[PDB]
């Protein structure tokens, strides 16, 4: 009886500025071939529809706990979720090939109030995503094999890989997000569905690409590295390793004024990330060991500054991300001996940051030996 | 490998807590329950866990919880906690009391190692405010048993710091704003037995107050309305507790942002209390403690009523300084109906029983410590800062009595004959916070006494009078008759057993300067309105003490001053040696220059240090000498900053990596304080630092004094 | 109610006219843009509140007294109420004022909303118990209604209805003292019940004047005037039906609706007194008609109303019989017409199984 969906769809506009939210979506009127401006409206009486029926349906999200797991969360089936998705699907329908056009030619206005709604849509879809499983599992059913809407969002992904104006980098986070939001969502055999955002990826990974872009990217990441086939699909064995342009953004950061707790939040992602890939030659191996050491140091250098527990939550982050970074390195020297050898470039910085490091580690009390042995490995 | 088995492990766990969650539905029954997982070859070259009572389940989820929070850092990966919280949200369904506890903490951790998910906050965030209502039913046994976890838990979702309304749903917000109002409304809140909780409330009330974006909790209006549940349910909460305290504070905080909103209401002169209709309530309130201690007098029990009564007062002192009104003023409660709280507490004073009244004379000073508040703000002229500063000295004053003091003290004669029966009730450390208000009380009033009183608590032998007069007494001795020299007496009492008195005359230091200057209007808080619930501080003092000195160059007494101070630069503590690391560079900007005198003091003092290194050969000490010598090097832009530059160069020029290491960091913060590029900061000092690297060369010659060694060396060198 | 907040959310209420009940709550276009985007976050609000849906719980167990079985107190209902007021009293200011059409689509739309809400809300009326000028909505709902009447527009016409049901509805579930408050509607109400004024309107306004019946203040206020008394025009309606679309299935309607008020005022216990007697016998010939042409009983539930309004009217006319004891005298001018209709349906009367005893006895008068 949650209906936070409900909530979230139908409430103040979830777009701060431009007020375009599903509300005004089911509102919008039709003046503001295949995408016909009845069928728009037929869209958005759709959603309508959905409205008032999600809480009609009575229903147990999970039958099971172990099935409810693999999906990580349960979804009560509401078939409203699904009768909303075609209002998303129109609205990002529209301006997709508005944009081709707007590229071809070397029309933008309508774009732009599109791609603005758009977003709005791709907020508003996660939400329905995330209530009804069924809704999702429509979308996700392919024949080898993607939804129509899929489709058209995998455009907009393009538009995401594509240089991302300021607006467009906005809204290529907000894509991200959406699809971080859609793994999850995803049921393992949809994971092979998944496999087509990972030549997105790599552009959607980018120098240029903004901070919140790159946090969820790693997420989504994650994500598909669960699925066997998927977790090899990451670096290009010697062609540009993908991961290698991730840990690469986090070694130097474009974008320089950003707020720093998302950036700090990225790269604990990417630790999740690489812990998980350990549960289930190359010149990102050697790269990877530089953006660690970095960042420990980083770490490291704040905790010496700072006296006493972490008031900001920013610090007791890095006595965090500095034990499980100490971890994810012990490993970075177990997996490879050549390891150290690539590690020496910024080793010079790293042997320093580890002292320390283990002072507060053995200080900290949810500090282990699991934890402190690793960092052991690391200084001696 | 390692994870496989951890996996076996978090399906045994599931298979568990799922029946439990069975055994909830009541379909079917698994005891006795051995799971799946973890069969191996090893039991029958299996024994899987067998339960047969539903307590039996708990333990071994209790022990399975722990488990995974203890694998939880290698375990954590991204949504890896997506399942953990679903499993965690269905502990938190059914909660024992301790396994709710520990289920708490979990799922808080999780929180915090990876965000929370919008999606499972619902789920988790229905069962747990549903908790939070059963609450008042719960027996403390059982709900305390997983309340102090409740806090904690909280605390992390609820973080007073920013985002932490990103984290939480702005409906859920919402719903706990609207929650916390119900219990209020219930008063389940007061009837809970443990305080934290109600506290806890209180905590998420002041979290919406003002750190949250306004709002985005939930609609204005609404937030409001839930505000305005939460005064109804404190007015009668305050009076039914003995102490108010644990209620004080979200009073406060909601007291000032009224007054926020006020002001903006009166420009596109009112009370801040006729402005405010449920400010108007809590001046009700206030008015009921007041009449209730003055209607019963010895009916009502002296402590409770009188603690209410210091709870109400307080709070509007704290309003007065804090809330500031010739267009728009802001009308404050009346020192003369304070007057008339006034003889209700001397009344009372007579009234209590001696041991009674030392509870009373607690809430008492605690009242007198809000009437401070209230003179700070506004210094009353002359009479009630006598009267005060006067029952401030009451428990001293029938032992005083027979003093010269008393005899030229013109409150002192009457002061004698009430002091007696007040006094033997006066606690201690209430005296103590007395002579704390009695030092802050202004000379203007009860000169000769307060002149005498500093002087008497720096004489008396009992630590916390003395530590009261330590506070005011550079302010004392200023206006006494010199703001620039110390008084002898108190030279003497400098000393002090408890470090924290050495600390504060640090502070008192730091002061003096200033003291020289017109002595400043003093507030006790001055600033920063504390929340409701030492050679450091000798660096801390003196950041702020050389501002006020004429120091910039001065003369042998900086010399000397600043030999005793390298010294202690250079202090066997680590951590003494740290965070005065960068005082050296707030000296820097103390001293006038680099050069000459201070220079001479730098490299006099590298010398040192570096017969203390050769002995210390201590990592610690030489992280924090590192880090100093850098802030130093940085701070300057003339020749100490490639004198520092050398002197770390030759730490880098060791066998040892660690030392390389720190004078590079120090080299790297010295470039960016240059703001140049690498070789351009280079090129500023080339000549020096290359000369300096070439008598580390020569002195490297004489060490050679194979060829194939030194040159690798040579090279590494460059 | 939960069904209350899928009212709320749903497909224009009003048949067409794109109306959108998110354009309820979010609509750029009293005016000035500012606080009126801040009543579409009320709107939001109050969805917030609405969708938890934790007040319709358990059938409304909690009220209790009059009111019985209130629909559910919903403390979101009230709050939708602010931007309804944004909306409808606007068009009542254009109304004030000697386009309009723009505004009045959102008028009806809002007064559709603010039906629902009256409805099935325990708090929309609790606003109504409010009181005097509180409830100011509800002046401005009654200004519209006296300005609704007067003016003959294709927007007046439905105004008219809308604002008189709603009155209706909510004087309903009210206590008797909380009736003293529509009183004021009596006076505007006169208006509504002549022919110029919206049959549809006219039809509702039979109804409230049952209500009013019903209400003790608003009895005298039917008869209390020497010329007319307020009441007849109701009468006057049914016999002289002022409708070019004059579908049977509507003149039916207002005759039995005012058949109920008279048995309703019966149970309860001018010139104008006299004309109810004549229109009753008028309303029994015409349900009588339709049946006995086809012959038999009703092969339509609005024919067995029409037959059911037949035994009300021969049981009113009987106790119109003992009512003004001299019934003849008034009775002789309409008298054929009258004796033409009573004892054929004398005879379908007794055809039928269920008709009462004490019908009978009524039927045997006649
Ligand atoms: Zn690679």
């Amino acid at each position: 009886q949650g209906s936070i969906l409900i909530n979230l769809l139908l409430k103040q506009p979830l777009i701060p500025g431009s007020s375009l939210s599903l509300c005004h979506l089911l509102s919008s009127s039709s003046e503001s071939g295949s995408f016909s401006l009845s069928a728009l409206r037929e869209a958005q009486n759709l959603a309508f529809t959905g409205l008032n029926l999600v809480a009609r349906n009575e229903c147990s999200r999970d039958g099971d706990p172990a099935e409810g797991g693999r999906r990580a969360f349960p979804l009560c089936q509401l078939p409203g979720a699904v009768h909303f998705l075609p209002l998303v699907q129109f609205f990002i329908g529209l301006h997709c090939q508005a944009l081709q056009d707007l590229a071809a030619a070397k029309p933008e206005d309508s774009v732009c109030i599109l791609e603005g709604f758009s977003v709005t849509a791709l907020s508003i879809l996660q939400h329905l995503v995330c209530h009804s499983g069924a809704v999702v599992s429509l979308l996700l059913s392919g024949v080898g094999g993607q939804h129509p809407l899929l489709k058209m969002l995998l455009h907009l992904l393009a538009f995401s890989s594509a240089a991302t104006g300021h607006l467009q980098a906005s809204v290529l986070t907000q894509c991200l997000k959406v699809l971080v939001k859609l793994a999850e969502n995803t049921s393992c055999d949809f994971l092979p569905r998944f496999q087509c955002v990972f030549q997105v990826l790599p552009k959607c990974l980018s120098p240029e690409t903004p901070l919140p872009s790159v946090l969820l990217a790693v997420e989504l990441l994650s994500l598909l590295a669960d699925h066997d086939q998927l977790a090899p699909q990451l670096c290009s064995h010697s062609e540009g390793c993908l991961l290698l342009l991730l840990y690469m953004y986090i070694t130097s950061r474009p974008d320089r004024v950003a707020l720093e707790t998302q950036w700090l939040q990225l790269e604990q992602e990417v630790v999740w990330l690489l812990a998980k890939l350990g549960v289930q030659n190359c010149q990102c191996n050697v790269e990877v060991v530089r953006a660690l050491t970095v960042m420990l140091h980083r770490q490291w250098l704040t905790v010496r500054r700072a006296g006493g527990p972490p008031r900001t939550d920013q610090q007791r982050r890095t006595v965090r991300c500095l034990r499980d970074t100490v971890l994810l390195l012990h490993g970075l020297s177990q997996k490879d001996k050549l390891f150290m050898m690539h590690c020496v470039e910024v080793l010079h910085q790293f042997d320093q940051v580890m002292p320390g490091v283990s002072m507060l580690i053995r200080g900290l009390p949810d500090v282990t030996d699991c934890e402190e042995a690793a960092l052991d490995d690391l200084c001696a | 490998i390692f994870g496989v088995l951890t996996k076996e492990l978090l399906q045994l766990f599931e298979d568990l807590v799922y029946l439990h969650r069975r055994n909830v539905m009541g379909h079917a029954v698994e005891w006795p329950v051995v799971m799946s997982r973890f069969l191996s070859q090893l039991d029958e070259h299996s024994a899987p866990l067998q339960l047969m009572s539903m307590q039996n389940l708990e333990f071994i989820e209790v022990t399975l919880l722990m488990v995974l929070t203890r694998i939880i850092a290698i375990v954590f990966f991204r949504r890896q906690e997506l399942l953990l919280w679903q499993i965690g949200c269905v502990l938190l369904e059914y909660g024992s009391p301790k396994i709710k506890s520990l289920a708490i903490s979990f799922l808080t951790e999780l929180f915090q190692l990876g965000g929370l998910p919008a999606q499972p906050a619902s789920t988790f965030f229905s069962s747990f405010l549903e908790l939070l209502k059963h609450l008042v039913e719960m027996d403390t046994d059982q709900l305390k048993l997983y309340e102090e976890p409740l806090s904690k838990l909280i605390k992390t979702l609820f973080p007073f710091e920013a985002e932490a309304y990103r984290n939480i749903e702005p409906v859920y917000l919402n719903m706990l704003l609207e929650k916390l109002c119900v219990m209020f409304e219930d008063g389940v809140l007061m009837r809970l037995k443990s305080d934290l909780l109600k506290a806890a409330l209180c905590h998420l009330l002041q979290y919406f107050l003002k750190f949250v974006p306004a709002g985005y909790e939930s609609a204005l209006q609404v937030r409001k309305v839930y505000v305005r549940n939460i005064c109804k349910a404190l007015l009668d909460v305050l009076g039914i507790e003995v102490d108010a305290e644990y209620l004080l504070g979200p009073l406060y905080a909601a007291l000032k942002m009224e007054s926020m909103e006020i002001i903006e209401e009166i420009q596109c002169h009112v009370d801040m209390n006729q402005k405010s209709i449920l400010w108007s309530a809590l001046k009700q309130k206030a008015e009921s403690l007041q009449i209730s201690l003055e209607y019963s007098g010895l009916k009502n029990p002296v402590i409770e009523m009188l603690e209410g009564i210091a709870v109400v007062l307080q709070l509007t002192a704290l309003c007065t300084v804090h809330c500031s009104h010739p267009s728009v003023v802001i009308t404050w409660m009346s020192l003369d109906f304070y007057t008339k709280v006034l003889k209700s507490c001397r009344s009372l004073l007579e009234s209590v029983q001696k041991l009674d009244l030392e509870a009373t004379i607690d809430k008492v000073v605690k009242i007198y410590d809000a009437l401070i508040y209230m003179q700070v703000n506004s210094s009353f002229e002359d009479h009630i800062l006598e009267d005060l500063c006067g029952m401030l000295s009451l428990p001293w004053i029938y032992s005083h009595s027979d003093d010269g003091c008393l005899k030229l003290t013109t409150f002192a004669a009457n002061l004698l004959t009430l002091s007696c029966r007040i006094s033997d009730s006066y606690s201690p450390q209430a005296q103590s916070r007395c002579v704390f208000l009695l030092t802050l009380f202004p000379r203007r009033i009860f000169l000769e006494w307060r002149t005498a009183v500093y002087n008497w608590a720096l004489q008396s032998s009992h630590e916390v009078i003395r530590a009261s007069c330590v506070s005011g007494f550079f302010i004392l001795l200023q206006q006494q008759n010199s703001c620039n020299r110390v008084p002898k007496i108190l030279i003497d009492k400098v000393k002090d057993d408890s470090d924290i008195v050495k600390k504060e005359f640090a502070s008192i230091l730091g002061q003096l300067v200033c003291t020289l200057h017109g002595m400043f209007y003093l507030t006790s808080s001055l600033t920063e309105p504390f929340s409701e619930h030492v050679k450091l501080a000798f660096i801390d003092n003196l950041h702020h003490l050389c501002k006020h000195l004429d120091f910039r160059e001065d003369e042998t007494d900086v010399k000397a001053v600043l030999g005793t101070l390298l010294n202690l630069m250079e202090d066997p503590d680590k951590d003494v040696r740290v965070a005065f690391s960068g005082n050296i560079k707030h000296i820097l900007e103390s001293l006038d220059s680099e050069d000459g005198f201070i220079k001479e003091l730098f490299v006099l003092r590298m010398k040192e240090a570096y017969t203390h290194a050769q002995i210390s050969r201590n990592n610690e000490l030489k992280d924090t000498l590192i880090l100093t010598t850098g802030d130093i090097g940085r701070a300057a832009k003339g020749d100490l900053v490639p004198f520092a530059l050398l002197h770390l160069l030759h730490c880098l020029l060791s066998k040892s990596a660690s030392v390389s290491g720190a004078a590079y960091t120090e080299i790297r913060a010295l470039v960016a304080a240059k703001s140049v590029k690498l070789q351009s900061f280079f090129s500023q000092y080339k000549k020096p630092i290359c000369q300096f690297l070439v008598e580390s060369l020569h002195s490297s010659q004489m060490t050679a004094l194979d060829v194939a060694h030194q040159r690798e060396m040579a090279l590494n060198t460059l």
